[PDB]
RNA sequence: UGAGUCCACUUUAAAUCCUUUAACGAGGAUCCAUUGGAGGGCAAGUCUGGUGCCAGCAGCCGCGGUAAUUCCAGCUCCAA
RNA sequence: UCGCACGCCCGGCGGCGACGACCCAUUCGAACGUCUGCCCUAUCAACUUUCGAUGGUAGUCGCCGUGCCUACCAUGGUGACCACGGGUGACGGGGAAUCAGGGUUCGAUUCCGGAGAGGGAGCCUGAGAAACGGCUACCACAUCCAAGGAAGGCAGCAGGCG
RNA sequence: UACCUGGUUGAUCCUGCCAGUAGCAUAUGCUUGUCUCAAAGAUUAAGCCAUGCAUGUCUAAGUACGCACGGCCGGUACAGUGAAACUGCGAAUGGCUCAUUAAAUCAGUUAUGGUUCCUUUGGUCGCUCGUACUUGGAUAACUGUGGUAAUUCUAGAGCUAA
């Protein structure tokens, strides 16, 4: 469920959007009283989700944001 | 660095008055006689002609007995006798510059088709160009403007994928036959 | 960073570095780069010493001079089998090339021979 | 009433073929299909139809008439020997790999990165 | 409310910079047939939503990228 | 540019090769050798858009890599060789024997020739080179380099060597009376007899040459190749043999047979 | 009869388009061709209603100050 | 040096090739040169010159000829036939448009040659580079960082900001 | 196609310019049914670039002891493919742009008798007069220890070929 530190997220990610790209959406919850970053992926039969910010996180997210929706509109 | 031609050419030049009455009282007289579609039909052959009679002004600009004024001048007299607007004992270099568009327009496969007489009208024959009925020499003549040549104006005939010829009947015929047959039973 | 024979130091050096040269490999035929080194004088600003063992004391280390490891390659100069063998210049070096054996689960055992070159 | 002629008849020892340039006349149908013409040219020349490959149709307008290349080898061997791969898996006797250009050229800079045997590794 | 892709990034600006304070950016996106996608903001109070077709992307995700590394900073 | 060129574009091509425009960018650019750029014609030319022998150029390297062409007594798996004039193509398997004349044109010729012809061939000499012992050298125009040969040779001679062992066996001396195939420039493909010789100190001599016809004309003898004493040639000669008569007389010659043949 | 729809060849490295080819497919054949102008240069309304030197038109001359052949709308016509 | 067919003598002689190179030619070229040709400007009339300007002599260096450079001498060289200086919203040409005959305007643009990879400068390798999808230093712009350090050059194909 | 017209005046004849008139480009507005070709970040910014790709390559004929596969005729070395690596060649070609440049580039014409030149081809390659049945030791790929936060960073120890 919780598929913190890395890389866990993101192939368990690719895997629920590989599985359907129709039902699966990604939402991403910004912070800044706390300052924190969440990520979360679900496919309406399992939610997967991950949080933690850590400064440097923030690149490979978005880059992993942008790999999805390249591969929705390709 | 592509492979192509990038090679092309204007066929017409539009006159420099634009609202001269006696050019536009010509160029309607020559499209109401000869079944044309617009001026640009007009000008195009005109500017062919411009270029027909400007080969020739060369070629008289020329000594006699110059061997490149005597085959461009022989070239030139054949090109215009297999197209068949100058005779063929008439054929001469200072005879082009007594040539005129009407001469020129009687060579269209159009009036062609009107002057021996398969088509009722010009602009039937003109439906009848880009409907596909006709053809020349076992080819079908989609387009109205093909120069007919003379050793190729007597081969001129309905095509053989036609109703109006050897051929299965049209869609309206097939779609009246369908419903008078299922009105019958 | 590396170390290098021959600066004199004992701080950061940056130096041009070519072909046929240490703490460098050349990627174009020709390549020279600035590479940063570390001074040959031994001090405290060091992570690792590499020490070899030239001379072997009385007692006996047992991680370095109990476990033996054979070599992984043998002779495969005509020359250098008849220097390891004590060979003449008239004897035989295919009967005594060294041929290595090859065994693991699946396959079959199979002993695979150099091919002597000169 | 589908008549196969043929034009420019070359005999090709140095690559152990014939050659000839095809003339289709089809009245009254489509253009007929290559198993088809590869059909009529082995029950003319009374050779096995696996060795003739024909390729490269033009129709002309109104529809009477088809211009094609076709090349009639001796052997299947030495079709295999001197004929495109291309040409060969329109057939079906040889099958390309589906590895996608753009994929085997990250493949590649990939393996460029890492030095050594792990080149092999880098890959799946 | 649906608005155009630069209104969108514009509106998600002044979201972020009215959200330097306290209060949630959520982006949701998602797959949209009736190729393209939904791609959703919301802060809490006003909502916001675009829907990128494939004419843009090359001209948006890149704008998006910098927007998103310029706005968002976690902990170091 | 900082080295030297290996492309060639399908426009800089030259004339003689008669290359289309529309279906490629780059010309098939000649190895070096025996040959210029602009006099040779390469071997996938020959073979390909001439011959007709093979579509692609895949198929031309199949050809040359099948070891079937044989140009001038050994084979040549490149298939940008440049074959220039008086070379001999030899294909076994066809039995066939070409020799690169020009037509009467600048374009070269389609000639089939004997294998009693193809056995020997015909070279222009361009200077002597006095070697490191005194030996005498022979510089052809197809850079074959054949030492001790017969002192009456001199700079402006053509030997008729062998195929087999390369040496000489017989020789024409440029003198006048002889004939002369014009290897370059506009009268390029003429076939005449040499009836004036004019020397020049600097600038380059010329050779005015006489038609069979009566069509004289001059021509510098660097585009000038002597094929035979007289009016009796040593070689085989394509159709028309080099005579470039008018246009008019071109398109009587093609019109009248065209409606005697119907 | 196409334009479209669309099985099937052909095309092509694999496709697309062209050509071929079945079956559909047109009477306001609504399956509706616009772009500028109508005082002169410059082809083509002293037509009708409103505005009244205001709005505006006008590349030049000029039109509009309550009967505008020059504006704004309808109809008609002219140039391609 | 390496690979294929595998023979003949009284251990020794043998073929077809591929590869490695002093030197001479041939080809691909490269570069200095000979003559002729380029838009506007006089509110640019004199310009260059012991910091090479124009030549001679003798050398260095260059792949070679040369003030290319060095040492000593001569005071020379260009210009109203427009030098020198400046501007170009000027890469040059084959060519494009308009055209009676004459001209005018454009040419960055698929072919040939020149220059370049943000601005200059230097160099290894290599026949061929002062190469930037090669390095070495400085300036402008910019990435990661543990604050010791490392790495960049789309006037290439797509595409992005301005 | 070697072409005119309106406008100074109460009216006329001249000079004169303005306005039309007709093409080739550059952008824009409206509209658009078919089809063959077809320019396309040049003009202002030769301004800056996230991302992916664009130069790598093995034949019977330069090195094969990575079982990574694999054949049995082995004991007289190497059956046969082949990762990686050493070596040779290419990367100095092609593509993009016109910033700089006005006897400069470049175009026609010339010579290198004033020079080089990988490759290809043709010559030469027992011409010399003084262990060869084949000479030496390093090194990469292989094994094993790591350092750095991090590089297409690399080292120490064993090996082993041209
Ligand atoms: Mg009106
Ligand atoms: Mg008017
Ligand atoms: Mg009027
Ligand atoms: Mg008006
Ligand atoms: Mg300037
Ligand atoms: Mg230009
Ligand atoms: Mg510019
Ligand atoms: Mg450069
Ligand atoms: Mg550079
Ligand atoms: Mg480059
Ligand atoms: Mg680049
Ligand atoms: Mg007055
Ligand atoms: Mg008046
Ligand atoms: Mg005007
Ligand atoms: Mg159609
Ligand atoms: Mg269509
Ligand atoms: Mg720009
Ligand atoms: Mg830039
Ligand atoms: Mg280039
Ligand atoms: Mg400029």
């Amino acid at each position: 469920p919780q598929y913190q530190t890395w890389e866990e997220f993101s192939r368990a990610a690719e895997k629920l959007y590989l599985a359907d790209p129709m039902k699966a959406r990604v939402v991403l919850k910004y912070r800044h009283s706390d300052g924190n970053l969440c990520v979360k992926v679900t496919d309406d039969l399992v939610c997967l989700v991950y949080k933690t910010d850590q400064a440097q996180d923030v690149k490979k997210i978005e880059k992993f944001h942008s790999q999805l929706m390249r591969l929705m509109v390709a | 660095p592509v492979a192509r031609s990038w090679v092309c050419r204007k066929t017409y030049v539009t006159p420099r008055r634009p609202f001269e009455k006696s050019r536009l009282d010509q160029e309607l007289k020559l499209i109401g006689e000869y079944g044309l579609r617009n001026k640009r039909e007009v000008w195009r052959v005109k500017f062919t002609l411009a270029k027909i009679r400007k080969a020739a002004r060369e070629l008289l600009t020329l000594d006699e007995k110059d061997p490149r004024r005597l085959f461009e001048g022989n070239a030139l007299l054949r090109r215009l006798v297999r197209i068949g607007v100058l005779d063929e004992g008439k054929m001469k270099l200072d005879y082009i510059l007594g040539l005129k568009i009407e001469d020129f327009l009687e060579r269209r496969l159009q009036t062609q088709v009107f002057k021996l007489g398969l088509a009722k009208s010009i602009h039937h024959a003109r439906v009848l160009i880009r409907q596909r009925h006709i053809r020349v020499r076992k080819q079908v003549v989609n387009i109205p403007s093909f120069i007919v040549r003379l050793d190729s104006q007597k081969h001129i005939d309905f095509s053989l994928r036609s109703p109006y010829g050897g051929g299965r009947p049209g869609r309206v015929k097939r779609k009246n036959a369908k419903k008078g047959q299922g009105g019958a039973g | 960073f590396p170390m290098k024979q021959g600066v004199l130091t004992h701080g950061r050096v940056r130096l041009l570095l070519s072909k046929g040269h240490s703490c460098y490999r050349p990627r174009r035929t020709g390549e020279r780069k600035r590479k940063s080194v570390r001074g040959c004088i031994v001090d405290a600003n060091l992570s690792v010493l590499n020490l070899v063992i030239v001379k072997k004391g009385e007692k006996d280390i047992p991680g370095l001079t109990d476990t033996t490891v054979p070599r992984r390659l043998g002779p495969k100069r005509a020359s250098r089998i008849r220097k390891l063998f004590n060979l003449s210049k008239e004897d035989d070096v295919r009967q005594y090339v060294v041929r290595k054996p090859l065994n693991k689960e699946g396959k079959k055992p199979r002993t695979k021979a150099p091919k002597i070159q000169r | 009433t589908v008549t196969i002629r043929t034009r420019k008849f070359m005999t090709n020892r140095l690559l152990q073929r014939k050659q000839m340039v095809i003339d289709v006349l089809h009245p009254g149908k489509a253009t007929v299909p290559k198993t088809e013409i590869r059909e009529k040219l082995a029950k003319m020349y009374k050779t096995t139809p696996d060795v003739i490959f024909v390729f490269g149709f033009r129709t002309h307008f109104g529809g009477g008439k088809t211009t094609g290349f076709g090349m009639i080898y001796d052997s299947l061997d030495y079709a295999k020997k001197n004929e495109p791969k291309h040409r060969l898996a329109r057939h079906g006797l040889y099958e390309k790999k589906k590895t996608s250009r753009k994929q085997r050229k990250e493949r590649k800079n990939r393996m460029k990165k890492v030095r050594g045997t792990a080149k092999a590794n880098v890959g799946a | 409310v649906l608005l155009e892709s630069e209104q969108f990034l514009t509106e998600l600006t002044r979201l972020f910079q009215k959200c330097r304070t306290s209060g949630s950016v959520y982006i949701t996106l998602k797959k949209y047939d009736g190729n393209k996608c939904l791609l959703r903001a919301t802060d809490g109070k006003k909502k916001i939503s675009t829907v990128v077709s494939s004419k843009e992307v090359n001209k948006f995700q890149m704008a998006y990228s910098n927007l998103l590394r310029a706005n968002m900073d976690g902990l170091k | 540019a900082r080295g030297p060129k290996k492309h060639l574009k399908r426009v800089a091509a030259p004339k003689h090769w008669m290359l289309d425009k529309l279906t490629g960018v780059f010309a098939p650019r000649p190895s070096t050798g025996p040959h210029k750029l602009r006099e040779c014609l390469p071997l996938i030319i020959f073979l390909r858009n001439r011959l007709k022998y093979a579509l692609t150029g895949d198929e031309v390297k199949k050809i040359c890599m099948q070891r079937f062409i044989k140009i001038d007594g050994k084979v040549r798996t490149d298939i940008t060789y440049p074959a220039g004039f008086m070379d001999v193509i030899s294909i076994d398997k066809t039995g066939e024997n070409f020799r690169l004349i020009y037509d009467t044109k600048g374009r070269f010729a389609v000639h089939r020739i004997t294998p009693e012809e193809a056995k020997y061939k015909l070279c222009k000499v361009r200077k002597i080179f006095v070697g490191t012992k005194g030996i005498p050298h022979l510089v052809t125009h197809d850079a074959r380099t054949i030492r001790y040969p017969d002192p009456l040779i001199k700079v402006n001679d053509t030997i008729q060597i062998d195929l087999e062992t390369g040496k000489i066996t017989d020789f024409i001396k440029f003198d006048t009376g002889n004939l002369c195939m014009v290897t370059g420039g506009a009268n390029l493909g003429r076939i005449g007899v040499i009836t004036n010789r004019e020397r020049h100190p600097g600038s380059f001599d010329v050779v005015h040459v006489k038609d069979a016809n009566g069509n004289s004309f001059a021509t510098r003898l660097s585009n000038i190749f002597v094929i035979g004493k007289g009016n009796k040639p040593w070689i085989s000669l394509p159709r028309g043999k080099g005579i470039r008569l008018t246009i008019a007389e071109e398109r009587d010659k093609r019109l009248a047979a065209k409606q005697s043949s119907g």
